[PDB]
């Protein structure tokens, strides 16, 4: 949903999404290769899904080639300063991918602004929307944009010949937020089943070695194990059939 | 590069002339802003043509040039006896927010 | 916008010129700012730039070695420089102004400063 | 009539502060952990949700957020003996101290930590419990881990009495210090 988004958002009213309640496959979207880049600071590329966090933030704008560099932990320009200031801790992973074939058009594609100038840099992970036009000069311009006072919006203008510095890169950034149980985590395998043969098996939860073989208990809809007068596991239920 | 120019050019009070700009389309070729300035020898550098269609405010209308392709040009009708002067070109490299400036140009009235 | 640069000169490397750009005229606090200097018979040279949010950056040749400064209010503003060579030999401008955007339109008097 | 929807949680009750909120208005039962501005009489910033006398209906709740009910035909709270299934679990780690109900009769019990002795049948159902601190026949019945316990003499506890009130006793204060 929010990497084949349609309908993105713009740069100065950078997006945010907490998702819960998830099994976040990373690598599906890792091993697509339709990204320009996969930063990832903190964590590795590989080596997620064994990660369960407490929720992820998929911010999702629109930039040109440059912007794309700017996009780092703890950096300095245009949109970095005044649309989107990562911090310098961040621990996420950054999606670029071109989008010259899919938004870019003739005349140009002027529906995407960014913050021309402001007074100060953002907080990590500050979201500045206010759209009080850029005041400078020596009095409160009120609207009129005197003299060294201009609107602090300026649009793209997406032109399809334009070279890869103008062209529409569309990026999503994701942190990843640690307080509280884990909701989100990526998923996990589960191999074919033997019986009759002693193996070293890993249920869900529980872990030993055993000789697996189908059984004629009945347990109740929502119990999992069984156990022994002594208190020893007994009887798995096989968390995929049931 | 550079925005590289031929360092004269001749012609009559009274008729145009059109001032190259000329680079690779390492720049010319990806963005869409350039910026012209043109100085009298002594003077403030003084821009002449950023967004190519369009000028500064109180400079006169016989500029305006545009830019084809791989190259920019300020097309001035009607040298007067101000239009001596040097010229130089600007604009925003393809790399790590570098700006790149013009070589000069002298217009070089006959006497 | 009286911006009277002063300071400039002839020095040998290892001076620190404080050059004093007037913000007489136009703000240099909270706002955007450049330094520039163009050598005889030469193109200007993106040296210094100050940002709203006080950032700040510097061309290949003068990274590392300049660097910008200026008092809080519009008092004055400053550009320092470390290491001097020869081919800094450039007679000092301000730009008001930052960067491609926002184009240069006031500059200071001109101050002579030969880096030899 | 179905007269009772739904609970209400939270610590503070109102904003400022998640307070979780099951419901059922008719079509299901949508938790929400929305930090609520709550109405003192009914009938923002989430991070959870979910959609889908003749009735007893039991519920648990616990500290995350654990549920268990039991939906019994009955026909004055009946004798008896039901178990609870755990019907739920939440993931949701809000701070509870407080709770409300929407809107019959319903009852307010509150848990202890208190060892039990569960008689699972074949089946695995549990058919019967023994408070293993009610009275000294159950202490019995605990310590034997037996339902019955023929005749005799067993031990259970120890009595023992609790210092009412501590003393502290020391020489007669004399020999000041000249600081006068
Ligand atoms: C878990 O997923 C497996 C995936 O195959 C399900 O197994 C299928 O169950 C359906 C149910 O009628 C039948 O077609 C077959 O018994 C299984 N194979 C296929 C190809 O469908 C299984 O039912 C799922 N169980 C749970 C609890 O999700
Ligand atoms: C020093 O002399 C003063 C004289 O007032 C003493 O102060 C009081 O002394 C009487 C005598 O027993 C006590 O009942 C009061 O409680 C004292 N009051 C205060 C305010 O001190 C004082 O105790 C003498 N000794 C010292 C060490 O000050
Ligand atoms: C119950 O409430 C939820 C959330 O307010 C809503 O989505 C649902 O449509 C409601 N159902 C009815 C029958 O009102
Ligand atoms: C939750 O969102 C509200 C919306 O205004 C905001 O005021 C509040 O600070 C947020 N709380 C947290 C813990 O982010
Ligand atoms: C939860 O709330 C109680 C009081 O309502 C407080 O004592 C306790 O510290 C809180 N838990 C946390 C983690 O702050
Ligand atoms: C166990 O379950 C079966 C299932 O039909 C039921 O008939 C029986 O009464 C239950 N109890 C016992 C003790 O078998």
């Amino acid at each position: 949903e929010v990497f084949n988004a349609t309908r993105f958002a713009s740069v100065y009213a950078w997006n945010r999404k907490r998702i819960s309640n998830c099994v976040a496959d990373y690598s599906v979207l890792y091993n697509s290769a339709s990204f320009s880049t996969f930063k990832c600071y903190g964590v590795s590329p590989t080596k997620l899904n064994d990660l369960c966090f407490t929720n992820v933030y998929a911010d999702s704008f629109v930039i040109r080639g440059d912007e794309v560099r700017q996009i780092a932990p703890g950096q300095t320009g245009k949109i970095a300063d005044y649309n989107y200031k990562l911090p310098d801790d961040f621990t996420g992973c950054v999606i670029a991918w071109n989008s010259n074939n899919l938004d870019s058009k003739v005349g140009g594609n002027y529906n995407y602004l960014y913050r021309l100038f402001r007074k100060s840099n953002l907080k990590p992970f500050e979201r500045d929307i206010s759209t009080e036009i850029y005041q400078a000069g020596s009095t409160p311009c009120n609207g009129v944009e005197g003299f060294n006072c201009y609107f602090p919006l300026q649009s793209y203008g997406f032109q399809p010949t334009n070279g890869v510095g103008y062209q529409p890169y569309r990026v999503v950034v994701l942190s990843f937020e640690l307080l509280a149980p884990a909701t989100v985590c990526g998923p996990k395998k589960s191999t074919n089943l033997v019986k009759n043969k002693c193996v070293n098996f890993n249920f869900n939860g529980l872990t030993g070695t055993g000789v697996l073989t189908e059984s004629n208990k009945k347990f109740l809809p929502f119990q999992q194990f069984g156990r022994d007068i002594a208190d020893t596991t007994d009887a798995v239920r096989d968390p995929q059939t049931l | 590069s550079a925005l590289t120019q031929p360092p004269s050019a001749s012609g009559s009070p009274g008729q145009s002339v059109t001032i190259s700009c000329t680079g690779t389309s390492s720049d010319v070729g990806g963005y869409k802003y350039v910026s012209w300035y043109q100085q009298h020898p002594g003077k403030a550098p003084k821009l002449m043509i950023y967004e190519v269609s369009k000028r500064p405010s109180g400079v006169p209308d016989r500029f305006s040039g545009s830019k084809s392709g791989n190259t920019a040009s300020l097309t001035v009708s009607g040298l007067q006896a101000e239009d001596e002067a040097d010229y130089y070109c600007s604009s925003y490299e393809g790399s790590n927010n570098f700006v790149v400036f013009g070589g000069g140009t002298k217009l070089t009235v006959l006497g | 916008v009286q911006l009277v640069e002063s300071g400039g000169g002839l020095i040998q490397p290892g001076g620190s010129l404080r050059l004093s750009c007037a913000a007489s005229g136009f703000t240099v606090s909270s706002n955007y700012m450049s330094w520039v200097r163009q050598a005889p018979g030469k193109g200007l040279e993106w040296v210094s730039v100050i940002y709203s949010g006080g950032s700040t950056y510097y061309a290949d040749s003068v990274k590392g070695r300049f660097t910008i400064s200026r008092d809080n209010s519009k008092n004055t503003l400053y550009l320092q420089m470390n290491s001097l060579r020869a081919e800094d030999t450039a007679v000092y401008y301000c730009a008001r102004g930052e960067g491609w955007e926002l184009p240069y339109d006031y500059w200071g008097q001109g101050t002579l400063v030969t880096v030899s | 009539s179905n007269i009772i929807r739904g609970w209400i949680f939270g610590t503070t009750l109102d904003s400022k502060t998640q307070s979780l909120l099951i419901v059922n208005n008719a079509t299901n039962v949508v938790i929400k952990v929305c930090e609520f501005q709550f109405c003192n009489d009914p009938f923002n910033n989430c991070t959870f949700e979910y959609v889908s006398f003749k009735n007893l209906r039991e519920f648990v709740f616990k500290n995350y957020f654990k549920i268990y009910s039991k939906h019994t035909p009955i026909n004055d709270l009946p004798q008896g003996f039901s178990a609870l299934e755990p019907l739920v679990d939440l993931p949701i780690g809000i701070n509870i101290t407080r709770f409300q109900t929407l809107l019959a009769a319903y009852y307010v019990g509150y848990l202890q930590p208190r060892t039990f002795l569960l008689k699972y049948n074949e089946n695995g159902t549990i058919t019967d419990a023994v408070d293993c601190a009610l009275d000294p026949l159950s202490e019995t019945k605990c310590t034997l881990k037996s339902f019955t316990v023929e005749k005799g003499i067993y031990q259970t506890s120890n009595f023992r009495v609790q210092p009412t009130e501590s003393i502290v006793r020391f020489p007669n204060i004399t020999n000041l210090c000249p600081f006068g």
